[PDB]
């Protein structure tokens, strides 16, 4: 396989997604750390599928709406920013503001 | 009954910078072409040749500015801009090497200033 | 010119009369005083204050007050009070509280806070500064739970053990010379304050005064090793003489006698209570008469709080699984019914509210979690406020007396107990440089830099590969400070004057800077800050009940409470 610590280090971000996806599909209210899991996995899947970085910052704010989550998270998250390979390179995806 | 952490709740009043000290007013114009930032506490005789003012008051003073604030100067364009005194021991430094010692001795900072081509010397 | 409170407060920090909510709970801080002044605040950056020629001086050498580093804006909190400054340490000594600059060009200027080239300047706007946790009660059962411990602000553990040990596990000693060397040579690999505390059992003065020439910090007489009055007096004995504390578990069984034989042997002296509620441990059922006394420090563990609906169960269980219990005995169930007790944990509530108990430790891995011994303090804290509601001495709608009373249980009260005060436990000029800096929103859940001897050793920090240091995913990471021979600069290992005086470091070869303890069997609860109260506690032998000054103490368990899973991934 030949990985650097980088992908060993975003394979916990992806199982941290995955438990978060099977919690808000059970029918719970996500806390402040799985939604930014999911809001990281999200960035970096659209960023394997081959989207922009403009593209990807605009649909990053309408992906978790506020009454998905738990009471006053929204006021956690100021940004997420992520590291994700894109069909050109490594590059880094800031989304202000991102459950609104 | 909204919960937020780290949520501050102020008090009514206004906080105000360098109280009980004498506040100038002067006309900086920029005749270069590159834009120009100017910091806060950054001394005000000390800066780039291109800017365009009366050196000979801007000596011993700063900019009347909020602390990590900066004026910017676009070129061709000018404005009026505030500045009070530099107090504790009014010494000062390094920067552009122009007064190293005290700033009462102004003759020697206006002379070493048309010296070496600095505009807007009186 | 005129500067709108809203956007000062969010771009440096808050002032004088501002209030800031501690996480969810609903606690908010006051700010009483300030030592900045207006207009000259210190911030770092580009096109900022602090440069050659500007605010940062640029001529003195390191000799000439120059410092070594500075924290900028901080907001510090501890039991002197709480107030927004400007922190400066030098060759790992906190040397200055103030305001830090230059002053040829910024007016009043600490003299001793002199800004120069050789300073490192880390910005603590808007985030809480607090002094290191202490820790009295750890069990040395895995090497690594210092992490655990390092992600809630605490730098000083206090215990004893050799890890996976059946003794190690049951009480928190350090049987013998051999055994302590041991320890004392392994400890150079945790990058954390350590004290080790001894065995206190014996028939004779020697063997005891042997483990504290070695090098111990203290003792501990836990029951299953055999609590006899002989062998508290011979503790004792031992311990005035050479001038260390001693931490008792007291008899569970009274098979050797009743809490006022322990209370004889004693003789009125000085001595520091393990889990003086009694779940952990301790004279069924009145052992916790002795937060009533004017010379016993007490304490608590963590797992009994606060009061839930859950603590009994899991409780009954944990004695269940632990000590082998059955239920086709019922002795067994005689015995849990007279351990864990709801009436007295509820009294305990009020009397951690009402400053009878002064500190608060964990029992790590020892009927009690590592990681949480500021989150359950600050919890039980929201809780007595929620339910007891404001105390006497607020003042203005602010609870700085509430939060100055239950900072003092974990930071500064443990240092006076056990004799380490002159070097850690508080932010003071000269003592050591170990320093918490938590968001606010995060206060007591992750802390978000911790370091030591002036040197960041622990940070909430994000992916290694990025070009900047936020993006996901953000885990505790040891930083510079816990690597190669650093680790041997930035830690105090803390060590008996007579054991000290003996060359042990000199002939086990250690490195790091040694620690002595003093100053302890001189105070008494008569001492602690804010939580000097002593009166009569009595317990109801056969209804169990708690009455303090005449009256009932009890609480109703809550069914939810903050500083809870809107953090924890799990
Ligand atoms: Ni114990
Ligand atoms: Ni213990
Ligand atoms: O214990």
């Amino acid at each position: 396989m030949h990985l650097n610590p980088a992908e060993k280090e975003k394979l916990q971000i992806f199982l941290a997604s995955e438990l978060a996806l099977k919690r808000k599909a059970r029918g719970l209210k996500l806390n402040y750390p799985e939604a930014v899991a999911i809001i990281t996995s999200f960035i970096m899947e659209g960023a394997r599928d081959g989207k922009t970085v403009a593209m990807l910052m605009e649909e990053g704010k309408h992906v978790l709406t506020r009454d998905d989550v738990m009471e006053g998270v929204p006021e956690m998250i100021d940004d997420i920013q992520a590291e994700a390979t894109f069909p050109d390179g490594t590059k880094l995806v800031t989304v202000h503001n991102p459950i609104s | 009954n909204y919960i937020v952490p780290g949520e501050y709740r102020v008090a009514e009043g206004e906080i105000e910078i360098n109280a009980g000290r004498e506040k100038t007013t002067i006309r900086v114009s920029n005749t270069g072409d590159r834009p120009i930032q100017v910091g806060s506490h950054i001394h005000f005789v000390e800066v780039n040749k291109e800017l365009l003012f009366d050196r000979a008051e801007g000596i011993g003073r700063r900019l009347n500015i909020p602390s990590g604030t900066a004026a910017r100067f676009e070129p061709g364009e000018e404005m009026e801009v505030e500045l009070t005194e530099l107090g504790g021991n009014r010494e000062v430094f390094g920067i552009s090497d122009l007064t190293n010692g005290s700033v009462d001795n102004k003759e020697l900072i206006l002379q070493r200033a048309k010296e070496l081509g600095y505009k807007g010397v009186e | 010119m005129k500067i709108n409170r809203q956007q000062y407060a969010e771009s440096y920090g808050p002032t004088v009369g501002d209030q800031v909510r501690l996480a969810d709970t609903d606690l908010w801080i006051e700010v009483e005083k300030d030592y900045t002044t207006y207009g000259d605040e210190a911030n770092f950056g580009g096109g900022k204050v602090l440069r050659e020629g500007m605010g940062e001086n640029g001529t003195y050498t390191r000799t000439e007050n120059v410092l070594d580093l500075l924290l900028t804006n901080a907001l510090i909190l501890d039991y002197t009070g709480i107030y927004k400054a400007d922190i400066g340490v030098k060759d790992g000594y906190i040397v200055g509280i103030g305001k830090g600059g230059n002053p040829d060009i910024m007016d009043g200027v600490t003299p001793n806070m002199i800004v120069g080239t050789a300073t490192e300047v880390i910005a603590a706007e808007g985030k809480i500064v607090t002094a290191g946790g202490i820790d009295t009660h750890v069990h040395f059962i895995n090497p690594d739970q210092v992490d655990v411990a390092l992600a809630n602000g605490i730098t000083t553990l206090f215990g004893g053990g050799t890890g996976p040990a059946e003794g190690s596990k049951a009480t928190t000693v350090t049987p013998g010379p051999w055994n302590i060397e041991k320890m004392l040579k392994s400890t150079e690999g945790l990058p954390i304050n350590v004290g080790i505390l001894g065995k206190g059992h014996g028939s004779s003065i020697a063997p005891i005064m042997e483990q504290i020439d070695a090098g111990a910090a203290g003792l501990k007489i836990h029951e299953d090793w055999g609590a006899t009055p002989a062998s508290i007096d011979r503790s004792l004995t031992v311990a005035d003489e050479a001038d260390v504390q001693v931490a008792i578990h007291s008899d569970t069984l009274n098979e050797a006698g009743f809490l006022e034989d322990t209370l004889r042997a004693i003789n009125g002296r000085v001595i520091h209570s393990f889990h003086v509620e009694g779940a952990g441990g301790g004279h069924a059922p009145d052992i916790m008469a002795m937060a009533g006394h004017p010379n016993v420090l007490p304490s608590s563990t963590n797992p009994t709080r606060p009061f839930t609906v859950n603590t009994i169960d899991e409780h009954l269980d944990m004695l269940m699984v632990c000590h082998h219990l059955k239920q086709n005995i019922p002795e067994d169930v005689a015995f849990a019914d007279s351990r864990i007790r709801p009436e007295t944990i509820a009294a305990e509530d009020i009397l951690h509210d009402l400053g009878i108990i002064s500190m608060m430790s964990t029992d790590a891995l020892a009927m009690g979690r590592a990681g949480e011994m500021v989150l359950r303090t600050w919890q039980t804290a929201d809780k007595m406020k929620k339910q007891r509601g404001p105390l006497a001495e607020e003042k203005n709608g602010s609870d700085n007396f509430r939060a100055k009373r239950y900072v003092s249980k974990y930071t500064i009260n443990p240092a006076i107990a056990q004799g380490i005060a002159h070097e850690v436990g508080s932010i003071e000029e000269g003592k050591f440089a170990d320093l918490v800096l938590w968001e606010p929103k995060f206060f007591g859940v992750k802390a978000d830099r911790v370091i030591k001897g002036g040197i960041i050793a622990y940070a909430q920090i994000g992916d290694p590969s990025a070009s900047i240091p936020t993006p996901q995913p953000v885990m505790g990471r040891r930083m510079y400070g816990t690597v190669g021979d650093l680790i041997h600069d930035t830690n105090i290992t803390f060590m008996s004057k007579s054991s000290i005086q003996q060359g042990v470091p000199a002939k086990l070869g250690l490195k790091r800077r040694i620690g002595t303890v003093k100053n302890c069997r001189n105070i008494g609860k008569k001492d602690m800050k804010w939580n000097d109260v002593t009166t009569d506690i009595d317990i109801n032998p056969e209804t169990y009940e708690v009455k303090v000054d005449g009256e009932v103490l009890t609480c109703e368990p809550v069914k939810e409470l903050p500083m809870a899973q809107r953090y924890f991934l799990f």
